């Protein structure tokens, strides 16, 4: 079909969606299903059980929130198919998942069940016509229109360093750890939970991710800042209450640096960029270095770059050029160049057609996806 | 012959790690007079010695190599029987038997067997130690490996206050086989080498060999982990750029588009 | 003091162990060190011999523009391999890296239709799976059986990079028309020296078997044997070094303790854990 | 709260006792009167002997079901309305959350004390628990010693009479020099 092509950024924890030729979404939703804990007794009550967007965060207080998604893999196939049911129902989309373009991003390094699963639900249960997968980098250093990089972001499942030469990703320097904003949300609630304002609720939690998304930044000084004792700046639930958080806004993102903290045996995230450029060849190094995007929602922390810069000097060799840009539109740079990649006259030839999947396989896809 | 020296250092630099030792003695039997000039600077594994009043295991390198003996840590006595070698400070002895303590606890945690040693010597401002740790695989299992670890640290102590100035040079030395089905037989020598300075407060809870156990644990953690992903997947790189899996023709196709996307990349500039 | 033949055994351990690439570095490193080019001539000439015979090294020809590869097995004493592609015999020094004679070698015929046969098959082959690849195909009457030996190499000489690799591979395609039991190894290399010294040394002793049922069938079905072996070798070697961090590491040095936490070192030096307790 | 709980389903009975000094006899009932069901459901299906209780006071209260689904709080705590886990699955989930190669080896060590490992059935239950959520083939092994009320005192009579409890203590001058930092820095 000749119409405008749709773009999905499947987010471990916010699923961006919307029409390409658009430059910011206006249809972004989290990626999360609740389902109504108490019993419904009085007739004229919610319809549904089943409630994805601005619905579940209206009535937080009746859903036993669970999530699809963790560190990019799909756990639930049925509650993936109802997001993406819900891109395609009468409040963000209010069009047909059967007669137009969808592109589709991913983490990178997935498994090759993922894409294949994903192409089976795409193509069986939507009948979609054009369907293209791609990285969650390649199209934010399409956004921000620079030609070589290293894309560092870090969304709520993953926090994957990618060193991108001229619009291409290296498979041979691609580093990912399973470590992200919802375990340092993890980390902050059991912070809460070591001062006394414990929230055991998932339907509690997201109060813990807005403290994380609000009052939480990251320590220059790792001991300093550590043996201090902070004013304990309060914060205000969504009832009327109070929380002094102390000691513990600053170490729950240390989680980022040094994931010992969680006792996981990954590295931190200036480790991952110090690997992800090392692992490419001596020729690009000196460029690499000086190009470096902050994209990802969990790269917003006040004082992430800095701490980052001051890691790599003293991780990288011999005073050289620490060029790290953060763009503000740093929480849909993979959205924007979404809109790129899909509005391009050459987007025509890289889709897996809809034929060339029934009659031939996922390996078709696998053959042909990049 | 001072360039010849310069290009045995540069043959030992190729050299297979799968003979090292063999190697190096037969090198040094080319050029006897230049021997004990090259053992220092060419890294080979280590070797196990036994004390046999104490029933315990301490490795042999040249820093307790006293004379031609070898001070037992855990017994400070000297294999061959000197009774005229340089015995450690007392004082030191105590911070040495603590610090083997604090060592196999730490060889414990990490290597869950192997073996450990570490020996001291002062400073005039300070003192300085190496740390020896060599784990061979499971002889058992089929995977034959052999880790091999030495710390050169240097305390160097500060006047007074108790601040101090911890120099550390370390070095790794691995091997490593695995008689896969998949792979048949996957042999992987390798070695690393790393300095590393910091000026940690010493204080009665923070002693300086809790600094060094630190550094020490910091240090592994860094050559392990810098290893596996940047060496081993260097070499995993070049293993998947020497040959690919997918065909020629495919590879031109999607090559193909690839230099249309850089093209197209590259195209609004 | 060591006598001057131990020195050949020396000399010929120093270049029978030389990592692919590097050879003319260690011929330097040897030639700067043995000090008597006497000594090395003969007895480093024969390891010269060995070690640019069995890693199956790139020769140049300069009439057909080919870059055939000299295997072990084939021969006439002085240098004198014969080339099965083009049918030439030629001389060639081991250390200036250059052929001589391309006399047109007049072979008494073995398996020649075998040989460009699955030569090309082969050659289809590298130039489908190998980006750097080089065949060659020894056809051979042998001890009254004749057999292909079919070799592949490939390799990347990048010393501004530190680092090298040969993917050497070698297939007896033993023409025992029954049951061709192709029994081959690859042997692969791989040295990187980049701020320290890593070396991937691997061989799989395949083992496999067809009929020779016909000369193409055989052929693209020889092929077929190498793909699936090649692949799944390639693969496997891959996946071998995506479960390393775990596995093997783990025999011998884990990432983290068995507590997955850090060491307290104020904790154990300050007092004992109730390690004296049990 | 498992006797809180049992309050409410006394309440749920007829008899009720909202006392501060009664929620003592309430848990009285729990300590002598309560038990666990292996099938928490095919119990729940069928009217039981409902046996009697003598209070302080010389009455009688015949308890009924709310005797098994009193305790069945501990591993299920949907009963109540919450979103927390059973005990199964705080074992399960503090052995999962760990080292792979030290699965086996926790599995064969369960170790249970406090006073609410006490109820009948208990262990029993736990274990047919537990199974349901290990692995196959993972021996399970849980402990029950006979001071599991006394547990953590009998440690603590072991732990401080060991010489290495002067090193291990935090001193008075300490406490007054450093300040709450100083216990945070030797809590272990
Ligand atoms: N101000 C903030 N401070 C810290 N984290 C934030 C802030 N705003 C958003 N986030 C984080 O953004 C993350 C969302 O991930 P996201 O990048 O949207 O996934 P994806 O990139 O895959 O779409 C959440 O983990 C949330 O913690």
């Amino acid at each position: 079909i000749a119409n405008q092509p749709v773009v999905i950024d499947n987010g471990s924890g916010v699923i961006k969606a919307g029409f390409a030729g658009d430059q910011i979404p206006k249809y972004c939703f989290p990626n999360y299903v609740g389902r109504p804990k108490h019993v419904r007794v009085m007739a004229g009550a919610l319809e549904g059980d089943i409630f994805i967007g601005p619905k579940a965060e209206e009535h937080r207080g009746l859903l036993s929130i669970r999530y699809p998604m963790e560190h990019g893999i799909v756990k639930d196939w049925n509650d993936m198919e109802r997001i993406w049911q819900y891109v395609y129902s009468k409040d963000q989309l209010q069009t047909f998942s059967e007669e137009h373009p969808v592109l589709l991003t991913e983490a990178p390094l997935n498994p090759r069940k993922n894409r294949e699963r994903a192409a089976e639900v795409f193509f069986e249960t939507f009948n979609v016509p054009a369907l293209f997968i791609s990285m969650q980098a390649v199209l934010s250093l399409y956004a921000t229109g620079r030609t070589t990089g290293v894309v560092l972001d870090s969304g709520d499942g993953v926090t994957h360093a990618v060193p991108i030469y001229e619009g291409f990703a290296m498979p041979h320097s691609i580093m990912r750890i399973d470590i992200a904003g919802r375990d340092v949300s993890r980390f902050l609630r059991l912070y809460l939970r070591k001062e006394g304002y414990d929230f055991h609720s998932s339907s509690e939690f997201e109060i813990v991710k807005a403290i994380k998304e609000r009052a939480c930044y990251l320590s220059i000084n790792p001991q300093k800042d550590e043996t201090l004792e902070t004013e304990k700046a309060q914060y205000y639930l969504p009832d009327g209450s109070t929380i002094e958080i102390g000691p513990s806004r600053f170490r729950a993102p240390e989680l980022l640096f040094r994931p010992d903290l969680i006792g996981e045996e990954s590295e931190g995230i200036h480790e991952v960029l110090v690997f992800a450029i090392q692992k490419s060849d001596m020729d690009l190094r000196r460029t690499l270095f000086s190009n470096i995007v902050l994209s990802g929602g969990s790269t917003l922390f006040k004082g992430f770059g800095d701490r980052l810069l001051s890691e790599v000097k003293k991780l990288a060799p011999k005073d050289v050029k620490i060029r790290i840009s953060a763009p503000q539109e740093r929480l849909y740079s993979t959205w924007i160049g979404g809109s790129i990649l899909a509005s391009l006259d050459t987007f025509k030839k890289m889709w897996v057609s809809k034929k060339e999947y029934e009659e031939d396989g996922a390996r078709s896809i696998h053959r042909k996806t990049f | 012959s001072d360039q010849q020296l310069d290009c045995a250092l540069d043959l030992m630099r190729r050299l297979p790690p799968q003979q090292i030792e063999k190697n190096l003695s037969d090198l040094i039997d080319l050029v006897p007079s230049l021997c004990e000039d090259l053992l220092s600077s060419v890294d080979q594994p280590l070797k196990i010695a036994r004390d046999k009043v104490v029933g315990k295991d301490y490795l042999l390198c040249d820093y307790n190599r006293d004379g031609d003996s070898y001070r037992s840590p855990w017994s400070n006595k000297y294999d061959p029987p000197l009774e005229d070698g340089a015995m450690p400070s007392a004082r030191l002895r105590k911070l040495e038997v603590e610090a083997n303590n604090a060592f196999d606890q730490y060889r414990d945690l990490y290597f869950e067997g192997g073996v450990s040693s570490v020996y001291l010597w002062d400073l005039d401002h300070g003192f300085a130690g190496v740390i020896l740790i060599k784990k061979a695989g499971d002889g058992s299992k089929k995977i034959k490996g052999c880790w091999d670890s030495i710390h050169v640290v240097e305390v160097q102590e500060k006047s007074s206050g108790r601040t101090a100035h911890y120099k550390l040079t370390s070095t790794v030395m691995l091997w490593l086989q695995t008689n896969k089905s998949g792979s048949g037989t996957m042999n992987l020598g390798g070695s690393l080498t790393r300095q590393m300075e910091k000026d940690e407060t010493v204080s009665d809870c923070s002693p300086h060999i809790a600094n060094i156990g630190r550094l020490v644990e910091d240090m592994e953690n860094k050559i392990r982990s810098t290893l596996n992903e940047i060496y081993f997947g260097k070499t995993k790189d070049i293993v998947n750029g020497l040959r690919s899996v997918q065909t020629f023709a495919d590879k031109s196709k999607q090559e193909a588009l690839k230099n249309d996307l850089v093209e197209a990349l590259k195209r609004k500039q | 003091r060591v006598s001057d033949e131990e020195k050949v055994r020396i000399a010929a351990k120093f270049i029978t162990h030389a990592p692919p690439g590097e050879f003319n570095e260690v011929f330097n490193d040897v030639r700067l060190l043995l000090n008597n080019d006497n000594l090395l001539r003969e007895g480093a000439a024969h390891a010269f011999a060995q070690y640019n015979m069995d890693q199956f090294t790139p020769v140049k020809i300069e009439g057909y523009e080919d870059q055939v590869l000299i295997t072990e097995h084939g021969d006439l004493g002085n240098s004198r391999f014969l080339d099965p592609r083009n049918k030439i015999s030629f001389k060639f020094d081991h250390l200036r890296k250059e052929a001589s004679d391309p006399q047109p070698e007049e072979v008494d015929g073995s398996l020649k239709s075998w040989r460009e046969s699955c030569d090309s098959a082969l050659r289809a082959y590298v130039k489908d799976h190998y980006s750097n690849g080089f065949c060659t195909v020894y056809a051979k009457n042998i001890d009254g059986q004749q057999t292909i030996i079919a070799c592949i190499e490939s390799h990347q000489f990048q010393p501004k990079n530190f680092w090298n690799g040969r993917w050497r591979s070698e297939w007896k395609f033993t023409i025992t028309p029954p049951t061709a039991q192709v029994v081959g190894v690859l042997k692969i290399q791989v040295h990187y020296y980049e701020d320290g010294n890593v070396q991937l040394v691997s061989h799989k002793d395949v083992q496999d078997s067809v009929t020779v049922s016909n000369e193409a069938q055989t052929a693209k079905e020889f092929i077929k044997i190498i793909e699936h072996a090649e692949n799944e070798y390639q693969t496997a070697i891959s996946e071998n070094y995506q479960t390393m961090s775990d596995t093997t590491f783990k025999a011998l040095r884990r990432q983290l303790p068995v507590t997955r936490t850090k060491i307290d070192w104020n904790k154990i030096l300050s007092y004992k854990i109730g390690k004296e307790m049990q």
